[PDB]
């Protein structure tokens, strides 16, 4: 369900902007989104507003 | 022993919860139908993938998958992650 909701905004950003993100929120901290993952189930899915959003790059 | 195992127990129970998703939770684990020792090493195993790196698996544990490892080996295994929380923070 919240997969659903996250997907109608990376859409929506994708034709607007050219590019669209979705956060993948696991049970961690603020601090511990820098880490990578290996193995984690996820709790939920939010979509994260492309002016908000700074990419340097592939 | 039993309430000093009891207490290991907690342990792993007190990190597994601040850790992995509620799906996980002794409550609700019990209704589907698994045993406490059951729990505990399926709670052992899911806290390795998410802190030990896939490679440190292949060789502490020696193969890949962690759903066959379940004993002595495993507290090697969970060691390792309970040294591996420490350096993240």
């Amino acid at each position: 369900v919240q997969l659903k909701n996250a997907l109608l905004n990376c859409i929506i950003s994708y034709r607007f902007h050219g590019i669209g993100y979705v956060l993948v929120k696991t049970k961690d901290t603020l601090i511990d989104l820098e880490q990578p993952v290996n193995i984690e189930l996820p709790i939920g899915f939010e979509y994260l507003d492309y002016e908000y959003v700074r990419d340097l790059g592939v | 022993q039993l309430l000093l195992e009891a207490e290991r127990i907690n342990e792993i129970d007190t990190l597994a919860k601040a850790h992995l998703s509620n799906h996980f939770n002794k409550e609700v684990l019990l209704a589907k139908g698994y045993t406490l020792k059951d729990i505990m090493q399926a709670q052992r195993r899911e806290l390795v993938r998410k802190f030990v790196p896939i490679e440190q698996i292949k060789a502490i544990a020696k193969v890949s998958d962690i759903s066959h490892i379940d004993g002595e080996i495993l507290e090697q295994l969970v060691s390792l992650a309970k040294v591996n929380i420490k350096l993240r923070k």
